[PDB]
């Protein structure tokens, strides 16, 4: 694979 | 002329297939705006992106921008009600979320198309005056602590921060972005910080109009959407903030040539090779990092992965460019590791440089660029229409990097060939510039160091200079070749004429002993793609634990064998997904129809004549074993869900019995299994897309013929088609199954209120109730009561039966959560009475909109039809049916339902509960009712033996 | 002395181990009597056997004595209440029945031991002044016509009667014994015969005390029992009838050297070879007929069967003497036929005569006779104690044949070896006096004849002289050996003393994952015998039809090749039972415990190492295919039960599913199947008998050990040990599934009223109601209404659920039957509403005695235990608890239960019905009005469509 | 093997 982290909610 | 607009951009370049209309502009305050008009849309949507994120956290308060992001939802000066926003959305068939990256904060929602303004108005206020209510702050801080807790024992997150924590600790890269209770409350308290002040300070500092992008999608005209955005957003103050830059790489001199030995939570073996590179973002028109990514990460013949795999050192590889921030990036090559692989890290890496060498020696290849450019042009022309929430969010992010006119195309089209840049990047991918990380359980005890936030055990080391030197003198290796022309690249894109007897829904166009073909030629989307879906049925795929393990291994070995050949199909938008089910097997082939029959046929052919490689078998099997074990590390709420699945299904093998039965799986035993399995089958299929009735029948017949001719496959009796039933809980009973999660120090709970099997009326009773209590549950169990970050409610549907469920992951013990759901449940009935028959019609209207929301892409339609097929319900028209019936309901109907099925002392209340206790556990605030003596499930198959089983739903 | 008793008998020679007491005597009126005193029997019984039967039927009323036998039940001078006899026995825990043969009419009952005097009185009446009521006559003729209907389409019956019709037509052997509506009513009214009078004519003419024998068994001392007989039987008129002789053989000169080709109903392939002989009865003490049948019928190495099976011609063979009447007998060799064998009949027969030649050519083998004597000696010494009803009937039959002192011994003990008789008979078995019959579908449309009563399609032919000649010259054939000395004779009969801690019920003396072992040392019977039972579980026995098919075939092929070895053991009182179940395999070894380990071992060994023979596999497959196809021709009532089991069980493959999945079963696929099957198992076992905890553990270990070594067998997960469930019928539901029988022109019906899971209380509610309605059901639906010969009611038990079933086979349509059963149910509610206080308490008492009747032989007890085991309920003290609970049950309760569960408008009535229609089809009490039923269209849809019960809890 | 009208 070629390459295609992040604090959230729900 | 209008003073509020700085300018309108020229025609925004769209795919010629995209019927949506677009306008770009910049406001007088500097906000960049994309407006999307789509008169067909069922849901409107909008997003805002601020170019600020946790890299700009105050160093004395980690996670402030993530926290700020949580707080903006909880009320503004002009709509002060804590959950005004999330309730307005809930009642108008919408939904929302946000996230914080290192440089971005992104906020998006959808709503029913008719309530754009209402939604949007409330939404703008986040960026104008958020109360940061002092007691909302106190409460919502726990939500973040839980967000983090979740992540602590998670191997990916530990690795993600561990990287940050081993570069220049001076660099903002090394910050901890999530934050927790400690860094947002316990520590700021000690250091005399008024957080509500810091939240006001940071908002006022950075939430500045010039650092902001907005996208709005709705049925309105481009002019309407214009005036609308001008209206709600002209008023955001421009504080002219300079946009943060990071020219310094976080990995400096002393941070290169480093080796890290890392102990994981799961039993996984991994090698992370990373080089620092400068910010390639500005080269996007010619893109040198993608070029090298395509090549180094390639998986076909000749490829780096091929040799690594053949030596049975690695199984999979990712490689390519990876984002950093404005100023720095990384280029990475990561592989997993066989037991052998672990002992040849030195060698693996050498081969890596050997391959990089070949690239240098061959130099830039324009035809490879051409290939990439053409695939991307095809990708773009025929890109599926995106769900609006996701789309607006995505474009709001990219508005910060591309001219207005380019936003749509910018991440697709390639224009410039640049041998100089390809070469320049390539030059950085050298041993003297390398970082290496090995993640293994073999480093247990062996480490001398600990990561501050997640607590990761690791050792650091300089890589010996003789080793670097061996890597610097890497030769050409004759096993490594550039890929050749991709023959799978499509070229036939004609959308076949729409057939004379096509229908809105799939027609059953074949019903023989061997197979049952469902078919619909696409009448909606007109792209040159198709989905081809197949359920293969065998008694043998699940007959016992051992056979399960074999049905799996077989299929993993098939995929592994095909991988080299199939990679090319995939770059060319032709992909397949093949796995074992509790009924047999599933095969889905998706993508451009043109070369589709080729792949399919190669797959079937391979299955039917399959030849196992001894070495591959041993390796895959080792992995599967670790994989079953690694369940032990999963999050509590999923243990909860998993156990409930096991408890309520007629037959279900536990991970424990699968693990146990897996030594008994020998090479002899599997060679025998394959033909066994393959000799008696039934196939049910959905074929849906740019294909004709006849094309479809041929495809179906071709699958069958390939099987017959190679595996001698013969049908299956109708009566052999054995669907599994759900357990039937007794009126008024309540069972509890309880277990420890030995890894996470949170607990999980699933509570299931079983209602009655699915059917038009029993469906809508459950769904409407779920709609009504959807946001109150969240807002009560999370926002108000702060039980945890994960708080979910909604319908459960398995094996034709259904019910209401709650899922919570929390620090409090499951027994405690029980009572708070129970409390909450009274609060619900108590307010279904208090609520106006208007409020009530609003909720009917929301479900309606949700249910009737039209698919925007083939895949989404396919999926719906598949749901009907695999559930043997075949109710293709269900939505109009169930919605028609919905409108019929009233406050009485639903109160009746609640008292019948759900209330604490309901006549037919059927309750099951899975308690998953935390690593170490034991044995203003509304009223929890007193609960019965819980019948504690002792043993799973005893429990299943002593209860009735429900029928299976009759096919519509 | 009493002048009412012509003579008393001296010792009746009984088995050394027999604890019952015996005295025979001849009454003044000529009646032979045996009295049996068993102080601890909880059923007493008697039988009487009249030495007259249908061979004495008036030439012009075929069936009179069968009919008479039916009639004697329906009322007498002092018990004129039509069903007084059968109602009495119902209320006092008894049962009754009768049969009519060529020369015999036998009547028997049993009853709760105190109620002997009462039952025996009513019985004795049958032979004094039977009513022969006129309207009872007109009704009961239908039951007889129904008996015959049932048999018209039976292959054994057609053949039975076809023999009679191919011998001398003047000989009373040609007579049709059963009778039917035509012979017993119609041809009589036409010919102006009065039938009631003929019943009396015949009863008076033939039921004379001089042709009677009586046997009675009770607790009463021998002197009491003597009084009781004399009190009730001295009164029987002695008309001094001479006893019929038939000194001429039915088969005369012209009836020999004949060949019969016969179309069967089933798809069966048979060769019937038959020789006429003089009545060998009188030579009973040397028994030359048994000697020869034993060699000709031998199955071991060197035997005629063995060679015919090797040439792949036949699979099974029976031979030896067949009864005829006083004056004549038959000697038969009968085989089935493989497709190949059918093509090779002349040859098969030559091979028979070859074997006979070997025997002629080395004459009577005393060692053989001696082996047979010795074995009989033992069989007799250690005979299981018989059930009373059977024993009295059996005895009363042989009282006409042997002096009183030797009744108990006659049919067991052989005496002096008579080479001359052996050779006398042997000399009667040659080509010139042979009758040959072949039975095949291949004669369809090539037969010119019809047997008049069964309608059997057939053809007759003289066997050409060239063919007889060629058999007369049969030589010797190295392949035919005498049997070798019987390796299996038991020798060790020592009854191991009861262990210090031996339990009353079976103990769970082992519980690994691989095996659960139950053991009990015999504490009642002290005979040198053991029962060894074993369920083996595998998912793969029954996973799909193809796999059922292979499971079955594997065990058949196994048995087929074990046979030569196992036959010997059988003869020596050691036997095995091995068959596939829905859960795996069942294996049972019963008999003398002495060589039991040898045989068991050989089996497990031979099974975990089994290699298939190409030819056998092909042969058995073809037979099994026919077997499955042959269900088409079973009785309608059996069809009804079959579909009901299919409908009510969770997974159950059908004869159809199996038949068409059988072409797929190939030699390779079977070889693969077995180690696959054996690889993973659980064993459950009962070892009950004359062995010890250590021996038992040892036997189990031995079994396990052989599987582990030869088959690499390892255990099953607890979770994968699944029972099946019963479908859960909806409150107020009524489903009907319906089929046509293509063979019998008579319909069948099972009705199932399902009640709930078994539990002490539900069990007993059901059982008491079943008991109350039991004889009423029979009485109304058969005796009164005459719906058919087969009418049955009482409990259904399966997969842990239960309820009330009714079974009827009839000329009427089901749509009609349904109402009558329903009508009956109301009649039955009023009947209980009104029924007397202690009428009710009689029914409780009758049930109680039934349930607490102690086992009389080991294997009776083992079944009781096994039941508890394979059923998963493990409730060994069941009878005591359930009977104790039965007693607190009140008439009240039964009514609520009926109203709640079974009444047409019970809130909880769960009803299914299977209607099997006759080949042809589409006054009385008030029948109720019945709902529209849901018409099951597909048993899979049916089953998928509704819930499944829980499985029952263990104890 | 050697060789071996009712109501109810």
């Amino acid at each position: 694979a070629s390459l295609a982290k992040r604090s959230r909610q729900v | 002329n209008n003073p509020a607009i700085k300018r309108i951009g020229n025609h925004i370049t769209k795919s010629p297939e995209d019927k949506r209309e677009y306008r770009g502009l910049e406001l007088a305050n500097g906000i960049k705006v994309l407006l999307i008009s789509d008169p067909t849309t069922d849901k409107s949507s909008a997003a805002l992106d601020v170019h600020i994120g946790s890299l700009s956290d105050p160093p004395n308060i980690a996670g402030l921008s993530h926290f700020l992001q949580h707080m903006l939802f909880l009320g503004t000066k002009k709509y002060p009600k804590e959950n005004e926003y999330s309730q307005f959305l809930s009642e108008h068939a919408g939904s929302s979320n946000a996230f914080t990256s290192g440089e971005h904060t992104n906020y998006y929602f959808d709503v029913s198309h008719e309530h754009l303004e209402g939604a949007l108005d409330r939404f703008a206020q986040f960026f104008l005056s958020p109360l940061f209510d002092e007691s909302a702050k106190d409460r919502e801080v726990n939500a973040v602590d839980s967000e983090h807790e979740k992540n602590v024992m998670n191997d990916a997150w530990r690795l993600f921060q561990l990287e940050k924590a081993t570069g220049n600790p001076k660099h903002p890269f090394s910050k901890f972005g999530t934050g927790n209770k400690y860094t947002l409350e316990t520590r700021p308290n000690q250091e005399g910080i008024d957080v509500r002040q810091e939240l006001l300070k940071f908002h006022s500092a950075y939430y500045s109009s010039n650092l902001m992008a907005v996208v709005v999608l709705g049925r309105e005209s481009l002019d309407d959407l214009t005036n609308l955005v001008v209206k709600l957003f002209s008023e955001v103050e421009n504080k002219n903030v300079p946009l943060p830059e990071f020219p310094e790489h976080p990995f400096q001199e002393e941070h290169l040539k480093q080796l890290y030995k890392i102990v994981p939570i799961k039993d996984i073996r991994n090698l992370y090779v990373t080089f620092p590179i400068p910010d390639l973002q500005k080269y996007y028109k010619s893109n040198p990092g993608h070029y090298l990514g395509h090549l180094i990460g390639h998986e076909g013949p000749g490829s780096l992965l091929s040799e690594l795999k053949s030596k049975g050192w690695v199984n999979t590889l990712v490689g390519g460019q990876k984002e950093g921030a404005r100023g720095f990036m990384f280029f990475i090559i990561n592989v997993d590791l066989t037991e052998e692989g672990l002992l040849h890290v030195e060698d693996i890496i050498l081969h890596m440089f050997q391959y990089i060498q070949k690239l240098r020696a061959e130099g830039p290849q324009e035809w490879v660029f051409q290939e990439l450019k053409d695939l991307n042009a095809v990708a773009f022309r025929f890109k599926d229409k995106e769900r609006p929430r996701g789309y607006t969010s995505k474009i709001a992010g990219i508005l910060h990097y591309y001219p207005l006119e380019e936003v749509l195309t910018a991440e697709y089209l390639l224009e410039e060939f640049r041998p100089d840049l390809i070469e320049m990047v390539l030059d950085k991918l050298r041993p003297e510039n390398v970082r290496v990380a090995i993640v293994s359980k073999s480093f247990e005890g062996k480490t001398d160091r600990t990561e501050e936030w997640y607590g990761t055990q690791y050792k650091q080391e300089a890589i010996p200079d003789e080793v670097i030197k061996k890597w610097q003198n890497a030769d050409l290796n004759g096993k490594f070749k550039l890929p050749t022309k991709n023959e799978f690249i499509p070229t036939n894109f004609e959308i076949l004429p729409l057939e004379k007897e096509a229908t809105p829904y799939p027609a059953l166009i074949k019903d023989t002993a061997m197979s049952k073909l469902w078919f619909k030629q696409d009448d909606k989307f007109f792209l040159p793609k198709a989905n081809l879906n197949f359920e293969f049925f065998s008694p043998f795929a699940y007959v016992d634990p051992l056979h399960s393990n074999m049905a799996y291994l077989y299929l993993e070995l098939l995929k592994d064998s095909l991988n080299e050949y199939a990679y090319a199909a995939e770059l060319a938008g032709l992909s397949y997904d093949l796995q074992n089910t509790i009924y047999g097997m599933y095969l889905s082939v998706k993508g451009y129809n043109d070369k589709q029959p080729i792949l399919l046929k190669k797959i079937i052919e391979k299955m039917a004549t399959f030849e196992i490689d001894e070495k591959r078998f041993e390796i895959i099997k080792e992995a599967y074993m670790r994989s079953l074990n690694n369940f032990r590390a999963e999050q509590p709420h999923q243990h909860a869900m998993y156990y409930l699945r096991l408890l309520m299904t007629e037959v279900a093998w536990t991970k424990d019995e699968l693990k146990e039965a897996l030594d008994d799986v020998t090479l002899p035993r599997l060679k025998a299994f394959i033909p066994q399995l393959l000799s008696r089958l039934h196939i049910e299929a959905l074929l849906h897309g740019n294909i004709t009735k006849q094309a479809a029948l041929g495809i179906m017949q071709m699958v069958e013929d390939t099987l017959i001719e190679h595996a001698h496959t013969k049908p299956l009796l109708p009566s052999q088609l054995v669907r599994y039933r759900e357990v039937q809980l007794p009126d008024r009973g309540w069972f509890v199954y309880q277990q420890r999660n030995e890894v996470h120090n949170n607990s999980g709970i699933e509570i299931y209120y079983q209602t009655d099997m699915q059917s038009t009326s029993e469906n809508m009773f459950l769904e409407l109730f779920a709609q009504i209590i959807s946001e109150p549950a969240f807002n009560t169990l999370r926002t108000k009561e702060q039980l945890g970050y994960i708080v979910f409610s909604g319908p459960r549907r398995a094996n034709g039966i259904q019910g209401l469920r709650f899922i919570i992951q929390s620090e409090k013990p499951p027994h405690y959560l029980e009572s708070r759901v129970e409390a909450f449940l009274i609060t619900m009935e108590k307010s279904i009475e208090d609520m106006t028959e208007e409020a009530f019609q609003k909720h009917i209207q929301a479900l309606a909109i949700r249910r009737l929301d039209k698919p925007k892409k083939l895949s989404a339609e396919s999926a719906k039809y598949w749901g009907e097929i695999i559930s043997q319900q075949y109710n293709f028209d269900r939505d109009n049916t169930e919605v028609a019936y919905l409108k019929t309901l009233t406050k009485e109907d639903i109160i009746k339902f609640y008292k019948e099925m759900l209330a604490v002392d309901a006549p037919r209340r059927h309750k099951v509960s899975v308690h998953v206790l935390a690593r170490e556990m034991d044995s203003n605030l509304s009223q929890a009712p007193a609960l019965p003596q819980p019948e504690v499930i002792q043993n799973m198959t005893e429990f299943k033996r002593g209860l009735p089983l429900f029928p299976l739903v009759k096919p519509h």
